[PDB]
Parts: structure tokens; sequence; C-alpha cells
């Protein structure tokens, strides 16, 4: 199983949105399929998921707007390296 | 009449590249940046907080326009004549997301492959908490050859706690005012320590004001310091387009203003780590060997504690050293990790913790290898040397498993010695030494004009020696008969 990562600064966390990072060498097809597998795995459990983006070029992975209750399910997914919860960035 | 900041980055003897700016919306029609900036179709921002948002009063383009004005601005810009590409990652309220920044950083990578080869800087005048993904995305872009310039952070904290500032393969910029002092922002101010590469002007910085087509405004923040460095990198890359990030950083470090900053403002524990450099343009177009000091994060007061200092893949680790404020240290070793040399320092049993300090250099065609010798317990001491012809000693290292103690390394009789031997064209290395009979606080020896410090060392004699570290080209030996041993190298 993969690891979960949240921002250390608690008021800067943005739960409910997760960056699913796949293992280095995962083709767009495998990234695409995995994102669709999570949607179906969650669907069966009575959950609604929104794949916002599928990363293709910098990192193998995707962007999912989903419940944090699904994280353990998402962590057990094939080719997953880790899942980082989204968080805020600010003007400096 | 010239703004103090532009005046400051200019040396006494005083120059294609695309600068991507990932920030807020920009006033592309401003006199300063009109023609210089191209606003991309890209925009990934979170909804503004309604309860505090009045669109009619909100100047949504204040941050970005000023910054674009610092980089390329005609009348008050750093690199006047820089192609800029605007990306909206932050909303009106100067807030974005890691996910939004990732998509943007993906967009730059998409542009890089489609457009034909050419230098490209990436300005991230934003910060969030440490993000393992945001750092991985930057590391991937840097490997792709992009020069990333990030702001250190306005939180009067260790820059290593925020991203993109923490990603080591990105230039991190702190802020310094007129009187070469670290900028105060409210009760906080510039970030510091290990992750910050250098500082640049960041208080009272005059740039474009989105209020009207021709008005200007003075702004303060690490974003402004990051904008100056972006401009300097764009200025540099305009003359040498093939320059790597490692190459550009090494030059930025070298050409900066050494020992200006009154470090007092930084917490004592961070002073030694936080670099005393202020951004400055190199005085000409342009062989020379460049070396930087790479302090590692504190080992921790633990018994099995270890500190690891490593170089950029593009760099060679010429020497490794250790430091401990308490004085309790078990030495340092030049080991290999993931198929590359690394500076690992072990903590002494009762010790508050140790620091591992690496010396990373740019050496072309260099065959560098570690020669290790175990302690034999002799009257002379433990020795090791470069046997191979054309192999030069670039630095010594020595560690001891015990608790109570010509092109050659000499260490303690109880300590295992580690020498670094390099083979590089026309590389020549000399050893400079300097001793004091009863030290006051430190003994220092420095390499002469033309020679680059590759290896800083303390002569194994005194028991109570806190450590030894390289500062620019000066071997510094902190000692609460102390002799400082410098390994000076050069290429012709």
């Amino acid at each position: 199983t993969a690891t979960f990562h949240r921002c250390a600064k608690d008021p800067w966390r943005l739960p409910g949105t997760y960056v699913v990072v796949l293992k280095e060498e995962t083709h767009l097809s495998q990234s695409e399929r995995t994102a669709r597998r999570l949607q179906a795995q969650a669907a069966r459990r009575g959950y609604l998921t929104k794949i916002l983006h599928v990363f293709h070029g910098l990192l193998p992975g995707f962007l999912v707007k989903m419940s944090g209750d699904l994280l353990e399910l998402a962590l057990k997914l094939p080719h997953v390296d880790y899942i980082e919860e989204d968080s805020s960035v600010f003007a400096q | 009449s010239i703004p103090w900041n532009l005046e400051r980055i200019t040396p006494p003897r005083y120059y294609l590249v695309e600068v991507y700016l990932l920030d807020t919306s920009i006033q592309s029609d401003h006199r300063e940046i009109e023609g210089r900036v191209m606003v991309t179709d890209f925009e990934n921002v979170p909804e503004e907080d309604g309860t505090r948002f009045h669109r009619q009063a909100s100047k949504c383009d204040s941050h970005g326009t000023h910054l674009a004005g610092v980089v390329s601005g005609r009348d008050a810009g750093v690199a006047k004549g820089a192609s800029m590409r605007s990306l909206r990652v932050l909303n009106c309220q100067g807030k974005g997301t890691v996910s939004g920044t990732l998509i943007g950083l993906e967009f730059i990578r998409k542009s890089q492959l489609v457009q034909p080869v050419g230098p490209l800087v990436v300005l991230l005048p934003l910060a969030g908490g440490y993000s393992r993904v945001l750092n991985a995305a930057c590391q991937r872009l840097a490997r792709a050859g992009v020069v990333l310039v990030t702001a250190a952070g306005n939180f009067r904290d260790d820059a290593c706690l925020y991203s993109p500032a923490s990603a080591p393969e990105v230039i991190t910029v702190g802020a310094t005012n007129a009187q070469d002092q670290p900028v105060t922002l409210g009760t906080l101010g510039t970030n510091f320590g290990r992750c910050v590469d250098l500082f640049a002007p960041g208080e009272d910085i005059i740039g474009a004001s989105s209020d009207c087509s021709t008005c200007f405004v003075s702004q303060s923040g690490t974003s402004q310091a990051a904008a100056h460095v972006a401009g300097i990198a764009a200025m540099m890359l305009s003359a040498e387009p093939e320059l790597t990030l490692a190459e550009l950083r090494q030059r930025l470090i070298h050409f900066s203003a050494k020992d200006v900053i009154n470090e007092a403002w930084f917490p004592e524990d961070q002073r030694v780590l936080t670099p005393n450099l202020v951004a400055a343009l190199p005085p000409s177009t342009h062989w020379q060997l460049f070396c930087r000091t790479v302090w590692s994060a504190h080992s921790g007061p633990t018994r099995m504690a270890t500190a690891i200092a490593r170089c950029a893949p593009d760099e060679e680790l010429l020497s490794c050293s250790s430091f401990s404020r308490s004085g309790k240290r078990r030495g340092e070793r030049m080991e290999a990790q993931g198929g590359k040399l690394v500076c690992r320092a072990h903590n002494a049993f009762g010790g508050e913790g140790v620091y591992a300090i690496a010396r990373c250099c740019l050496l072309p065609q260099a065959n560098c290898s570690v020669h290790t010798a175990p302690p034999a317990e002799a009257s002379m001491g433990t020795r090791v040397h470069c046997h191979q012809q054309g192999h030069v000693l670039t630095g010594c290292s020595s560690h001891w498993e015990v608790e109570d103690l010509p092109n050659q390394c000499v260490g303690h009789r109880e300590a295992s010695i580690h020498a670094s031997c390099c083979h590089a064209p026309g590389l020549e290395c000399k050893v400079k030494e300097h001793g004091i009979p009863a030290p006051q606080e430190q003994v220092t020896v420095a390499c002469e004009e033309g020679w680059t410090l590759t290896g800083c060392s303390a002569l194994p004699g005194t028991s109570h020696v806190l450590g030894a570290y390289a500062v620019d080209n000066t071997c510094v030996v902190r000692s609460r008969a102390v002799t400082a041993v410098a390994i000076c190298c050069r290429s012709r």
C-alpha cells in the first residue's frame, strides 16, 4: 500500500481534493484506467467522485474531488505511489 | 534617479529567453510590460471568499503586474528585454492551490516540447506548506532544463517548511532592504536557512501599478526578491543560452555580494545555514571552477542520528565536513547513495546533534572516487592518498567509531580516513594552512584570487573543535593549537 500526505499547516489544508501520484513509468492509459477504476470502486460503495484532471507529461497521476472516506480504497489502487491532499498556496 | 534595487544588483563594472510568471492576473496593456508580455489562455484559480470580496473595489492584477514589471519593465525592470508569459494560478485574493500550480507547471512542460528549444525561466512568487508533489513537479521541470525561481516566504521561518521554496533544484530567494538587511514584513519577514540559495532586493521595490496605464508603486515581499533573480537569470541566459540550472545557480552564488547582510536578525541556530549573498549581475559575457556549500538538516539529538548533505546530479561532491555547536561529534564520511557520492555525518552519543556540510562543484569530464583507509593505531596517524596518475586530492574526511579520542589525507590514529580523488583536465590542487596557538572562537585560511576552495578541514590535533566548514572560499574552523587546512583547486 501507498502513503497519504497532508499539508503540515492545518489552516492551509484543502480536504476533499487529492492528487493521486502514480509510480514513475506509468503510461497515460494506465493513469486514465486507474482514475476510472477509483470512480467505479467508489460508485459501488454509494459515493460520487469527480476526476478533475489526468496528469500527462510531468507526473503520472490524476486529480480527484472525492470523500476522504475513500482514501484507504484509493491507497490500495494499482500503480499508486502516494496520494497528497490538496492545499492552499499564497501570493508572496 | 535609478531605483536603489536596480542600482544594488548592478556591479561597479556595468547585457531569446522566455520568463513564465505563475501568479495573479496582469495588466498586459501597462506601459512597462506592453509588448513584453503575452497572457496565456491558462487560468486555474479557486473561488474568492465572497464574505470579504467586493469585485468593484478589488484590484485583481496588483501582485502580478508589479512582478512582471520587476522582471521585464521598461523604465524600472531588471532584465529590460525579456519575453514574459503570464499564467493565473492565484485569484484576486492572492490565493491558489497546489493542484492549480501543478496544472500550470504541466502547461509550461507542454509549451517546452511544442516550441523549438530555447532558454526558459519560471517565476513562482508564491508559497504554501511543504508539498511533496509540488517539489516533485519542480524537480521534473528542472531535469527538463527549466530555470525555476521561487520566493522564500514572508513568514520569518525556515524556508524548508514551505513549497516550492523547499525543492532544492529551484533557486529560492530571500528578501533584503536598502541597508542590506533582511526585510521585515509586519511582525514577520523574509524566510531563512539551508533551503534559501540567496537574497535579493525586497523592500521599497518600485514597479508597475495596475491602477493606471503609466502609474508605478513600491511593494515589499519575497515575491519582489524572486522577480529580481528571475530577471538576473533571464539576463544571464540571454548571453549563455545553454546554461543548466546547476550552472546558473553556481554563477548566481559566485557573482552575488558576499558578507553584506547583518545576520543578527536571523535566529542564531539559522545564521550559519542562511547564506550571506545578495543578487548581482555578472559584469561580462564570460575556464573557471565553481563550488557551493550545501548544509544539511540537523541530525537530531538522537543516539543513531545521521545528517546527509548531497549535490545536484549535474555536480561533483569534492569534499565533505561536519559541525556541532556542542562540540560532540563522531566525524564525517563520503559514502555513496543511489549511485552518487553523499556527505553523511554521524552524531556523538551524548550530542545535541550534528550537521553534514558538502562542497558541490562543477567539474567537466571528472572521474571522482573515494579512497578509504581503516585506522591502524600508529604514532604518525591514519593516512590515505590518490595513487592513480592524474588523480588529485580535492578534500579530506574522517570519522571515528570511538567516543573519546603530498596529495595525501592525514587523520586521527583511532579514526578511519576518507580521501576524494578527481581526474579532470588541467585541474591542479594546492593546500593552504593556517594555525593559532590558543584559539579565541575560530581559525581561518582562505584560497587566493583565482583558486577555488574545494576542501575545508581542521588539523586532527585539538579535541575541542566544534567543526569545520567552507564559507565562499574561506575554510572556517569553529573552536570554542587549532590549524585550518584548505584544499584550493583550479582549472586552466
